[PDB]
RNA sequence: UGGAGAGUUUGAUCCUGGCUCAGGAUGAACGCUGGCGGCGUGCCUAAUACAUGCAAGUCGAGCGACGGCGGACGGGUGAGUAACACGUGGAUAACUACCUAUAAGACUGGGAUAACUUCGGGAAACCGGAGCUAAUACCGGCGAAAGUGAAUGUCACUUAUAGAUGGAUCCGCGCUGCAUUAGCUAGUUGGUAAGGUAACGGCUUACCAAGGCAACGAUGCAUAGCCGACCUGAGAGGGUGAUCGGCCACACUGGAACUGAGACACGGUCCAGACUCCUACGGGAGGCAGCAGUAGGGAAUCUUCCGCAAUGGGCGAAAGCCUGACGGAGCAACGCCGCGUGAGUGAUGAAGGUCUUCGGAUCGUAAAACUCUGUUAUUAGGGAAGAACAUAUGUGUAAGUAACUGUGCACAUCUUGACGGUACCUAAUCAGAAAGCCACGGCUAACUACGUGCCAGCAGCCGCGGUAAUACGUAGGUGGCAAGCGUUAUCCGGAAUUAUUGGGCGUAAAGCGCGCGUAGGCGGUUUUUUAAGUCUGAUGUGAAAGCCCACGGCUCAACCGUGGAGGGUCAUUGGAAACUGGAAA
């Protein structure tokens, strides 16, 4: 407004906010790295085979995993592609970005280096999945 | 007092030189004063000696210890 | 390890300054007591001593050249 | 960075009927693929800078670096980043050449470059991106007369612009004058190129 | 010089308004594939204990049989500190191993002792004792003083000068978030006193004295090294602090010193604390945020490489000597750049795939052949300008007495290249080894036939899926970029969506329930000064290096080289008085 107010308080912007909570900051130590910043990805370990559905109209089925991760707190996740050679408590690389009209899943388990290692199955999408063909 | 120095410039395989002239408190690379011209090792498709030696009496009144590979520039 | 030898000239020089500056200071306090008597013959001829361990802060150097009037400047 | 593949798919798919990737035609009725008179025709608004920025890119040969690379040349020129962009693709060594006519396409241009058959001033010049500067000439090496294909180019004249001296056997040139337009091309306004890089 | 948009609330509109995508980035990770010439950058997460190697010496023209200069420069790091730490201009109360310019004087007279053989104790760190000795070591008269050696010359000592160099210090301005934090320090504010360091000093102490700071942000919390620059942007701005330079702090932790020219000392030192490990359990040793390598939390960052030739630094008068500064190599598509996997010639829609009346099309001169080529390389070699010197020796500068000396002012010519049988380049059987990757409703660049068929899924939003479905896997087809393609997390633009350049309040988000009113903000007309703002002139300065404006050259180019523009809201140095401002009517 008026250059006599702007000058006695500037324009104190808009913050945003992440959109993907679990990760990205310093957190909370405890003498050690008791939890810590994971950028684009991470180690995890996991707790529970996961069965769910989309709520909206939807009625499909979906395969998650609610795991505990490397800084001791809770997420879900997804598996994407066909194969599935996981069970409780391995490890799982981590790839943000949620998944809609599910209602509350976080990440992507990512299918090319962790004990979600290759999915076989699909041909020709194939470095989004972790299939290598050494012909061509 | 001061000393004058070669400040070593140059890519990999490809040295250059500014004349340049500080105490040896000063280190090679930076915190240097004054420069009285540039100097040209490589001969070939390029000059072999530079010096401008205005700027160059200044420093051998209030002392100065050329290096005895630099004095063949002033020798010449 | 080359400063071995450099240690035992540090226990050597502390004798000689300590005790050349124990020196220079009881001269200096029975001296400001013999300027607090003023009767010509316990401070004539060693306060003059007095200022040449006081010129002994130009001869032993520990006490510092540039710091030899930071006590002779009143008495003489 | 080369292009490879002699299929008439960058005239016919393009539209323009220029001396690319097959001179002739033989499947005329159609495009390439199942995309024909049949099926789908996707067009666009912005596929009007699209076809002219698509229009050059195999032409020379080049990838999509090259240009954002020589697009801004020209802004070193008084013109505007649009206006001398089509000159220094006109002053590039391998389309001087095909100029000169010591080879058969723009494309065989590049390939008498390289192997060391075609130099400048006598110091052997293998780049087929090197900017002819004005005052310079084209050489040759010491084996340049038993090939077949320089003998080729001796047999039929290909192309003469008017910013040269044009010697189509004797494997020599001069680049008397920077170019304009409508020598090296025909049918390219320099108002469609810029429009693609905003 | 240069500045785009699309989608979605309704049965259908206009508007306000959010959320979402296309683009540029990464000292990124991770997903698939792999030809490199060449250039750069590779602890950002547990400040998690650091094996084994090398990084500080030099002087045999000191002097004996330790006396000097250097370890305060240099090379690592960001835990600290919201501050003269830093940036930027002003100021003098004073500080040099050095470097040098002239000149002085470089006298006189003494005596203690390491190494060394005996002496005894300890496993050790080693120590107590005794005979032996010089020293350029040590001592006396606003007052100290040195001598040394190849041909007296030379070279350090010593005092007063002043110049460069180097550090110190108070001062104007720039310096993050919060007011759901309003009071705050007490030797705090000041005189005075003597002591105190290079100097000023509440700099530390003593009697008196009643102040400091503050709503113009004083005090206290959490987050942080900071600038030149990097990123994005039309620009104004927003976000960042890495290699690369300048300044700063710190050395497993917490204090305190000593020598010297100007250390509270990274590799020294005495002490105290938590840890490793040995001894005869009486004691002693250890500090790789030096150069690398291992261990450790990790989704994540490399060789335990020869070596001083060039440039720079200590020591010496010189040969040279130690140099993990550095000159370079060993390894990862880590980033940009350049470059190839070929082209010229080559209609009968050859084999053959999924679509089809398979009455038929497509890829497709593609393939099959024919023809040249060998950047690149599956064959070895002659072989850099980068090295100018130093040393003297070839005879020149004065002291030439004396080109021996400091120089090498004829050359510096009997000399100096690990890398490097490198950069380069010729000659060979051979077009033969050398190409992916994501997408293809709408956006948004790019379509078809079945299998499953609200399922395995997919999804940036509209969402395409209840019996195929141009919007899921598959082959065909195409499009994009190309030795690289996508996905993620983060940051800026899109977002005129914090709007000074550039918005809004009747009903959409937003006008206090309304008066008197302190500081504050803004103030009609006239003339005259003042120059505080504003205007322009002048000087000095805001160092290299980057972006841009240009060129010999690396075969172009990335990078180097030279020039050029780029900082002042500043200090100071003159002119003008139009408005805003103090001053007279
Ligand atoms: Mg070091
Ligand atoms: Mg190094």
């Amino acid at each position: 407004p008026t250059i006599n107010q702007l000058v006695r308080k500037p324009r104190q912007s808009k913050i945003k906010k992440s959109d993907s909570p679990a990760l990205n900051k310093g957190f909370n130590s405890k003498k050690k790295k008791f939890t810590d910043l994971n950028s684009p990805q991470a180690r995890g370990v996991c707790t529970r085979v996961g069965t769910m559905t989309p709520k909206k109209p939807n009625s499909a089925l979906r395969k998650y995993a609610r795991v505990r991760l490397s800084n001791n707190i809770e997420i879900n996740a997804y598996i994407p592609g066909i194969g599935h050679n996981l069970q409780e408590h391995s490890v799982v690389l981590v790839r943000g970005g949620r998944v809609k009209d599910l209602p509350g899943v976080r990440y992507h388990i990512v299918r090319g280096a962790l004990d979600t290692s290759g999915v076989d199955g699909r041909r020709q999408g194939r470095s989004l999945y972790g299939t290598k063909k050494p012909k061509n | 007092a001061v000393k004058i120095r070669l400040t070593r410039l140059g890519s990999k395989r490809n040295p250059f030189y500014r004349i340049v002239v500080a105490d040896a408190r000063s280190p090679r690379d930076g915190r240097i004063i004054e420069q009285i011209g540039t100097y040209n090792p490589t001969s070939a498709n390029a000059p072999e000696i530079k010096v401008d030696e205005a700027l160059a009496l200044k420093w051998l009144n209030d002392g100065a210890k050329p290096t005895d590979t630099v004095h063949n520039i002033l020798s010449k | 390890k080359s400063a071995i030898k450099r240690v035992k000239t540090t226990e050597k020089a502390e004798a000689r300054n300590i005790s050349q500056k124990s020196a220079m200071r009881t001269a200096v306090k029975n001296a400001k007591t013999a300027v607090s008597n003023n009767a010509d013959n316990k401070n004539e001829l060693v306060s003059l001593a007095v200022k040449l361990v006081d010129k002994a802060a130009q001869s032993n150097l520990i006490h510092s050249n540039k710091a030899d009037r930071i006590k002779s400047q009143l008495m003489t | 960075a080369r292009f490879r593949g002699s299929n008439w798919k960058k005239s016919r798919r393009l539209g323009i009927s220029l001396s690319g990737t097959g001179k002739e035609l033989e499947k005329r009725p159609y495009a390439p693929g199942q995309h024909g008179p049949n099926q789908r025709k996707k067009l666009s608004e912005y596929g009007l800078q699209l076809r002219e920025k698509q229009k050059l890119r195999y032409l020379y040969g080049m990838t999509e670096r090259q240009f954002r690379n020589t697009f801004d040349i020209a802004g070193k020129k008084f013109g505007v980043h649009g206006e001398n962009f089509m000159i220094l693709l006109a002053s590039r060594l391998d389309a001087v050449v095909y100029s000169l006519g010591l080879a058969r396409t723009r494309r065989q241009a590049r390939q008498l470059v390289n192997h060391g058959h075609i130099l400048v001033d006598g110091k052997r010049v293998d780049i087929p991106s090197y900017s002819v500067k004005p005052g310079q000439t084209i050489s040759v090496r010491e084996k340049s007369q038993k090939l077949n294909i320089i003998v080729e180019s001796v047999e039929i004249n290909n192309f003469v612009p008017e910013y040269l001296n044009f010697d189509a056997d004797s494997l020599t040139g001069t680049f008397v004058r920077l170019p304009e337009r409508s020598e090296l091309p025909a049918e390219i306004n320099e108002q469609l190129i810029v429009e693609y890089y905003s």
